[PDB]
This record gives C-alpha cells, sequence and structure tokens, in this order.
C-alpha cells in the first residue's frame, strides 16, 4: 500500500523542480498514470492531488517539442479510465476543451518540416479522448457545442488505420451522434 | 535482494493486509503469459525466464542454480503458470520487508516447495542454502537449529513450523525474549 | 431512456475487453531485450541448420511487425 504512495510522493517532489529539463518529468508523469491505473480506486483518491502540475504545463503546448505532449497524451490516457472523480473533475477544469484546443495543430497553422509526427499527435489524442468517454451525459453535450470537428472527424475518417487493435475514429463517429 | 528499478515488477501493487495480488494484474500476467509461449503449449520453458530475472534482478548463475530447481517441481523440465505466479509473488514481496506477514499464512506452500522430494519432514540441507530469500545468517541459524528442535533429528515439523510462522511476525518481544533468555 | 438509452449502453458493453494500457504496447521493450538474449545463446547453442530455429525466426519477424504498425514512422 503505503510505499506506491510514498515512493511517488518523492517523484513528485523531482516533479515540483521547476529549474530542470522536463522530459525525465514526462517519463516519471508516466510513472504515476502507470502506478494509479494498477493501484485502484484509492490510488486515485491518493492521486487526486496531482493534476496541479500537469494543469499548469498543459497550457504551454507552443513551446516544447511534440515528445512532450505526446507524453502527457498517454499519462492522461493511462490516468483516466475507470475513474470516476476524474471523469467529472476534467470538464469542469479545462481539459476536453483544452483537447479541442490541442486539435488545431496543423490544419490551418504549419503544413511541413516533418510532419509524420503530426499524425501520431492526432493517433495519441483520438486514443485519449475515446478512454474518457465512459457512459456519462455531460461531455457530448459540448462535443455537439463545436462545429467544424465533425468535418475534421470526417478526415479521421479519410486516414489508414495500420496495425491498430480497432479503428478508434469510426466508433468515435458512432458515439459522438452526428450519424 | 535488490531488483532494478524502473522494470515492470517494479510497478505491482502489493497489499499489507494478506499479502497477494490482483486479479487483473493476474490477467495481465496470463497475456505475457500467453504471448511469451513461442510454440504456444499453454506452457513455459527455461532460458526466456532465465534472462528475464538476469533483466529484473542482479543476482550470479548460482542463484539461477538453486532457483531453477526448487521451481522445477513438476520434474518435467517443462514449467506452467502456478510456480511463475508464486515465484513472482515471492520475489516482489522480497523487498516490501513484510515477508514475515506473507508466510505468516503461506505455511503450507512453502512447506509444499521446501518438502523438495515429498517426505513431508525436512532436513538441514535444505535450506541451508535458501538463506539468501530470507537474509538469516548463521549464529541465528545456530540458535534457531539449537533452541527449536522439539523433533531432535535435525529434522523438521509441521506444528514447530507452526511455532516457526508465529516466531517470524513478532521479533521485538523476540529480542526482549533473549534478553529474558539468561535470566 | 429513448435514443440516449440503447447507443450507451452498448458503450459499456466496449468497456469490457482485454483492455490494453497504452504502455502495454511499449513495455516489452526489455522483453525483446531477453528474447534477443534468448537468440544469442541459441545461436551460441545450434546456429541456422535447424526449423524450430525457423519457428522462432518467424517468432521475431512476427513481433517485428506487430512493433512496426507503431514504430513505422516514430522511429
Amino acid at each position: 500500500y503505503i510505499f506506491h504512495r510514498e515512493k511517488i510522493l518523492e517523484l513528485g517532489s523531482i516533479l515540483k523542480n521547476k529549474r530542470l529539463s522536463l522530459d525525465k518529468r514526462a517519463q516519471a508523469a508516466q510513472k504515476i498514470g502507470l502506478l494509479s491505473f494498477t493501484g485502484g480506486m484509492s490510488a486515485a483518491q491518493f492521486a487526486s492531488e496531482y493534476m496541479t502540475e500537469v494543469a499548469f504545463l498543459l497550457q504551454k503546448k507552443k513551446a516544447m517539442s511534440f515528445r512532450t505532449k505526446i507524453l502527457l497524451l498517454q499519462s492522461v490516457a493511462c490516468w483516466c479510465y475507470l475513474n470516476p472523480d476524474s471523469q467529472r473533475k476534467v470538464r469542469q477544469l479545462e481539459i476536453i476543451p483544452t483537447l479541442i484546443d490541442f486539435l488545431e495543430e496543423s490544419f490551418q497553422s504549419s503544413n511541413k518540416t516533418e510532419i509524420n509526427t503530426h499524425r501520431l499527435c492526432q493517433f495519441w489524442v483520438c486514443y485519449a479522448l475515446t478512454v474518457i468517454t465512459c457512459n456519462n451525459l455531460a461531455i457530448m453535450r459540448e462535443l455537439r457545442s463545436y462545429r467544424s470537428l465533425k468535418f475534421h472527424l470526417q478526415l479521421v475518417a479519410t486516414e489508414n488505420w495500420s496495425g491498430w487493435p480497432e479503428n478508434f475514429a469510426e466508433v468515435l463517429y458512432f458515439l459522438i451522434g452526428f450519424h | 535482494m535488490k531488483l532494478t528499478p524502473g522494470c515492470f515488477l517494479w510497478y505491482l501493487y502489493m497489499d499489507k493486509i494478506y499479502c497477494l495480488l490482483s486479479l487483473r494484474n493476474v490477467k495481465a500476467l496470463m497475456v505475457y503469459f500467453h504471448l511469451l509461449d513461442v510454440h504456444h503449449r499453454n506452457t513455459l520453458n527455461d532460458v526466456l525466464f532465465f534472462h528475464f530475472l538476469q533483466h529484473v534482478t542482479n543476482l550470479n548463475k548460482s542463484q539461477i542454480g538453486m532457483i531453477f530447481d526448487l521451481l522445477d517441481w513438476t520434474a518435467v523440465g517443462e514449467i506452467g503458470f502456478d510456480q511463475f505466479y508464486v515465484l513472482i509473488c515471492i520475489l516482489l514481496a522480497h523487498q516490501d520487508h513484510l515477508e514475515d506477514h506473507f508466510m505468516y499464512r503461506h505455511s503450507r506452500p512453502v512447506f509444499e516447495l521446501l518438502d523438495l522430494d515429498g517426505e513431508m519432514n525436512i532436513g538441514a540441507a535444505n535450506f541451508q542454502n535458501y538463506r539468501f530469500l530470507f537474509n538469516i545468517k548463521k549464529q541465528e541459524l545456530r540458535d534457531l537449529f539449537h533452541d527449536f528442535d522439539i523433533t531432535g533429528d535435525r529434522l523438521l515439523n509441521y506444528k514447530e513450523f507452526k511455532l516457526y510462522t508465529i516466531f517470524c511476525t513478532d521479533k521485538s518481544i523476540d529480542r526482549k525474549k533473549r534478553r529474558k533468555d539468561r535470566e | 431512456i429513448f435514443s440516449l438509452w440503447k447507443p450507451h449502453r452498448t458503450y459499456w458493453t466496449e468497456q469490457q475487453n482485454r483492455l490494453p494500457l497504452p504502455l502495454m504496447e511499449l513495455m516489452e521493450t526489455e522483453v525483446l531485450d531477453i528474447l534477443k538474449k534468448a537468440l544469442i545463446t541459441y545461436r551460441s547453442t545450434i546456429g541456422r541448420n535447424h526449423f524450430m530455429t525457423k519457428e522462432l525466426q518467424g517468432y521475431i519477424e512476427g513481433i517485428r511487425k506487430r512493433r512496426n504498425k507503431r514504430l513505422y514512422f516514430l522511429d
């Protein structure tokens, strides 16, 4: 029990050291995500304090490289599932509008320098947002609120899915209700 | 015993009430057991787990020696589920320093693993080299031999190990007991 | 009730499956390391003159295409 709690306590004390490169803290945040998911419920209300720092740094997406943003994509994807206090915590505290804000990435901003990593970013953000869906009623109303994303959802219907377990875009469009 | 940090076995969850693992974690481990069988015969071979413990631990080939013939209780060479699950249970129960609580209620299994040859009685030549698993030094081997041999013929018993496993969880009053012992 | 009900119930039917974690498709790097250690001990054992050699060769390209689908363009 408490050994997991104390070890994530000191590596969280690394996580609030500001004067360091971010990538070791990003794989540290991967360790919070995996250890909190393999703990259970009690690890999730233990780790209920620790989204302050990652929620602070997720608005600085225009500075760091693509590795950091895809790393907190699978950090929040590993953290989010089977977690009720999480899934009503995130839509009141700027997460799924921030994933919408993440999505403009490159369809109006950039065209190509090495733009394969861009569709890798779309792969990991859609796999992030399918596993936050659960069975509530709140979140797909504001997903219905936006306008152009359905058209972009058409674009993620167009692209081929290589070696994935199943095509998450078509079950996304099935769950989003614009059919 | 010091395992390598950052490994998968360092990410498991240990409970401090019955000293066990979860249903979803052993679901994950039967998925890795299913994918790790190269000839897919619902069983396990040796050198893969040998390299696995070389990655996750730091122990030389003698430890491979007595580990790989303690786990070969099936006496056919090819191993399976239960020995793998109980061995990963014990090796992730070493570092938590509450393994005395683990064989507080796992008496009959460590009987059956220490009964390497099926006569229900255990000699000193069996566990003289298993002291790496339980960090017991030779002076308290001498003390446990000359203080807890009701059998008296360098041999063990079921109720003797019941006294041994209620002895294992309360060592502070055991040092105050040996403080009282000469008086 | 109504078109709220009949869709989303099936999505909790989606919520039981094997459900790999996002790191379960990338935790096998040391599993590749220990099996490639088994390959180099196997090359010290018998070499290429053999056919269960060929089936573990089929296993190493099978996991090569199994890891390639996440590592074509990621590199």
